[PDB]
This record gives structure tokens, C-alpha cells and sequence, in this order.
RNA sequence: UCGUGCCCCGUGUGGCGAAAGGGAAGCCGGUUAAUAUUCCGGCACCUGGAUGUGGGUUUUGCGCGGCAACGCAACUGAACGC
RNA sequence: UUUUUUUACUUAUUCAAUGAAGCGGGGCUGGACUUGCGUCCAACUUCUGGAGUUAAGGUCC
């Protein structure tokens, strides 16, 4: 459970980044 | 504008890792004293998750997505930096200056990679850092 | 024209001339122009090409061999890639 | 739900792509 | 300081052969044996090193080329009817 | 396990032919009437096999260091390839 | 029914190539002309002295 909640923290993460991307 | 900057992904092309795949963690551009040239502190894949298909156990599954990280203060003359980015927010100051002076500082900062790393890889995002190159 | 705008750019503005110093110079972003010479390796090329493409610097490519180049920047050497970091007084930029 | 991670990796059979699979090559024995 | 009046590389074979032979043989031997400019790195460095074979020391590429030069006048000749060709093709 | 089968692969075909070609590894001292890099003494090496001890690696599973060239007593690696 | 001439064919015979690998004819898709739908012609990789191999996957059990 806690392997698969830090995997989807990391996912929202990543898709909130990309929301904010787009002389000597 | 410069593009060598934090959460730049770019490409070893000299020393061990060459051909890995790593991150900026810190960019250099007026050097130091101990390195008097423009160079990153970067972290990046040593051993890359194997392949993983679908009549795998979960058991097989969870031994081949495993992920051995390394740190690495390097030249930017020995980088290839590239158009992808990896924004983590665990690896943020993971490393710096005198983690590179004490064994046990590089351990406690490769640990944290590795977690970090593994969190990203088995979110099933950032799969281009994730796969090896071929060369 | 692209020779006589060279030619402006070596007497008013500031470039570096081969293939580390240009590295350098798109590494550091401050890079205007890049020129690339026609028989420079493929390779060189490419690399070069994406490292414009990254910084975001527009990219001539001189029809001319290294050795033409060169004698267009006005030196007795070639040159296969040089970087313009100030234009001075010409419109090399302007194209 | 299915695994995130399984990829698919289709092969291209064209002409100067991917080496050809194994057909039935009875005809030509 | 020029050492012989029109000989030159010739010089070597002494009286032999006759004038006439030795002046055709000297225009070969003193293209077979001149350096060439590369056209691919720019260095003046490209030699013969068997007939029809031209490598450059610096950047080690190595051109078929003509027998005694590096590039022939008939090759010359059909790159440029080559190109023209291929264009009308592709127009 | 329809138990008396199924799968993968393609490269062809064997032998003779060099005491000057290629090639795993031995040196010194002494010794006989006559042999010696072959005998004796001392000090080594190569190839293959089995299986221990020490050391190494690993709880971040398959080492660490150097910007790099690369280093260090170790430091997994079948098919198929370069 | 037979004799000459040429004028096609393939099965004898002859030659060549290959690890006997993609021949012939349809189908699908796209493009051209045509008649108002039959032909022929095409599918597939071209900036780089990298890599390409143990099927990934889909779907029924
Ligand atoms: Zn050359």
C-alpha cells in the first residue's frame, strides 16, 4: 500500500510538472 | 536561454557511466576551486530495471524493476544534454559539494536516488530516462 | 553578402571561432549565430544542430569548406563551426 | 488494472526494417 | 636551389629509357606523388597509397580515386552529367 | 497428460601435407671415460581437474575511486553476435 | 489423311542462381486514367562509420 501511494504522489507529481511546463 | 539546469536530463559520454542517462542536480558554470571549469552535480541510473512482461509474477516483477542509482560530479564537456526533463522533488539538494567527501554521505544521498527513482519508475512516468540506451 | 556581414562582424563585433569555443559559448547561452562550415563531419554537425536547437540559436550553414570560412573571418586557418556572441554593426542577426 | 510498465514493441516486417519472422517455407523446401 | 634544368623528379633514371619516355613517365610520378587537399576535413595530407587508392593521415578516410590523381576529369565530367540527370528525374 | 511427443538452429562436411612458417610452459650451479635446458641440487613455470581456507561482494543484491585518459587483489554473465 | 512454310506453347533436353525466401494468382489500402468501374502501379527503410538477435502485445481458454 505504501509502494503503490508513493508510485501515485510521484505520477501526480510528474503530470503537474508537465501541466506547468506546457596561463602558466 | 542556458538549458543546463536543474532537472536537465543529459547523457554521460566519458569515465564508468558513460552512456547512462542522469540528472542535474546542481550546475556549476563558474566551477570551483577543486574543479575549475564549467560541471554538474548529477545523479543517474547505474543498472537500469529490466524488461518486465505480462506472465511475470509478481515476485519477478519486483526483483527486475529494481534501480542501482550513482552520484557524480562531472565535466560538461563529458555531457550530451537533451530535450527531456526529470522534475523529482525528493532529489532536490540530495547532493552537494562535501557529500563528495565522507563514504557514508554518498550512501545516505545514493539511498535516497534510489527510493526516489524507483517511486518515478513505478509510477510509470519519465519511461525514456528509465530505458537504457543502445550504442 | 554573407562574407561582407562577416567581415562587419570581425572588425565591430565579437565571435569565437571553432568547434570547443562554440560548444562553450551555446552552453552558456549568450551565443547570437552559429555558422557551420559544409564539410564539417556529420557528426559535428548534428550535435551542434541540437545544441542550437536547445539554447534556441539560429543556425547558418556556409556553403563553403572549413578553409573558406576561414578566410571569410579573415585568419590563415580554418574554421568548421563559429559562434557570433555580438552582432556590432552589422544585420548578420536580421534574416 | 494492467501493469504499467508492459511496453508494446510492434516490429516492422517492411523492406530494409526488422529481420523477417518464420514462415511456412514448405513451398520452397 | 634548382638542381637540374628540366628532368626534375626524372633526374633518378639518369640517360636510360630515352627523353621522350622519361618526359611522360615524370608527369605521372609527380602527380602519383604530390599531396592533396582532403575534401572532407580540409588538410593538405591526402596521398596515394596504391593506384586508385587515396587515404587522407589525418582524418583516415580513404577515396577510390584516379590511377596517378586523385580524382579524374572523365569522373568529373559524369558527376556533373550525374546531377544534371538526376534532377531532370526528380523534376 | 490425448503421456510414447514437441521446439530451436544452418555452417557445411573427411583426411594427409612444414624437425626453417604458426605454436602452453625451465633457468642457474655441479656431475661422466663417453649424456645432459633431459641426470643431481637449488629455485620456477605451463596445462587440465577436484574441492577447501582466507580475503572480497550482498539487508540500496551482482565492488569502489578519478572531471577525464583510467586505476585497484577480487568484483555474475548462457544463446546469438561484434 | 499427308508434304512444305512460320507461329505459338511446355513436358524432353540445355544453361544459370540460391542457406532452393518470398514465384504465380487473388484480397486489403492508396493513386492515376477509363468506362461510368475495367486496367496498371505502388505499398516497406536515404543528413550521420551507433544499435538491431531469446516476440512484445492483443484476444479466447
Ligand atoms: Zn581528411
Amino acid at each position: 500500500r505504501q509502494k503503490m501511494e508513493a508510485a501515485a504522489r510521484s505520477a501526480a507529481e510528474a503530470e503537474a510538472a508537465e501541466a506547468r511546463a506546457e596561463k602558466p | 536561454m542556458k538549458f543546463l539546469k536543474t532537472s536537465r536530463v543529459c547523457l554521460v559520454t566519458r569515465g564508468r557511466y558513460a552512456g547512462k542517462k542522469v540528472v542535474i542536480i546542481q550546475p556549476v558554470d563558474q566551477g570551483t576551486k577543486s574543479h575549475p571549469y564549467g560541471h554538474a552535480l548529477v545523479a543517474g541510473i547505474e543498472r537500469y530495471p529490466s524488461k518486465i512482461t505480462r506472465r511475470m509474477s509478481k515476485a519477478r516483477i519486483e526483483k527486475r524493476s529494481k534501480i542501482k542509482p550513482f552520484i557524480k560530479v562531472i565535466n560538461y564537456n563529458h555531457l550530451m544534454p537533451t530535450r527531456y526533463t526529470l522534475e523529482l522533488e525528493g532529489l532536490k539538494a540530495v547532493i552537494n559539494a562535501d557529500t563528495f567527501k565522507e563514504p557514508s554521505q554518498r550512501e545516505e544521498a545514493k539511498k535516497t536516488v534510489k527510493k526516489v527513482l524507483e517511486d518515478r519508475y513505478n509510477s510509470g512516468k519519465n519511461r525514456w530516462f528509465f530505458t537504457p540506451l543502445r550504442f | 553578402s554573407i562574407g561582407a556581414k562577416l567581415a562587419l562582424v570581425i572588425k565591430s563585433g565579437k565571435v569565437v571561432l571553432g568547434y570547443r569555443s562554440t560548444l562553450k559559448a551555446l552552453r552558456s547561452g549568450k551565443a547570437k549565430l552559429i555558422l557551420i562550415a559544409a564539410n564539417t563531419p556529420p557528426l559535428r554537425k548534428s550535435e551542434l544542430e541540437y545544441y542550437s536547437m536547445m539554447s534556441k540559436t539560429p543556425v547558418h550553414h556556409y556553403s563553403g569548406t572549413n578553409i573558406e570560412l576561414g578566410t571569410a573571418c579573415g585568419k590563415l586557418f580554418r574554421c568548421s563551426t563559429m559562434a557570433i556572441l555580438d552582432a556590432g554593426d552589422s544585420d548578420i542577426l536580421a534574416d | 488494472p494492467k501493469n504499467p510498465l508492459l511496453e508494446k514493441r510492434p516490429r516492422n516486417f517492411g523492406i530494409g526494417q526488422d529481420i523477417q519472422p518464420k514462415r511456412n517455407l514448405s513451398r520452397m523446401v | 636551389s634548382k638542381r637540374t634544368k628540366k628532368v626534375g623528379i626524372s633526374g633518378k633514371y639518369g640517360t636510360r629509357y630515352g627523353a621522350s619516355l622519361r618526359k611522360l613517365v615524370k608527369k605521372q610520378e609527380v602527380t602519383q606523388h604530390a599531396r592533396y587537399t582532403c575534401t572532407f576535413c580540409g588538410k593538405n595530407s591526402v596521398r596515394r597509397t596504391a593506384v586508385g587508392i587515396w587515404s587522407c593521415k589525418s582524418c583516415k578516410k580513404t577515396m577510390a580515386g584516379g590511377a596517378y590523381t586523385v580524382s579524374t576529369p572523365a569522373a568529373a565530367a559524369m558527376r556533373s552529367t550525374l546531377r544534371r540527370l538526376r534532377e531532370i528525374t526528380e523534376a
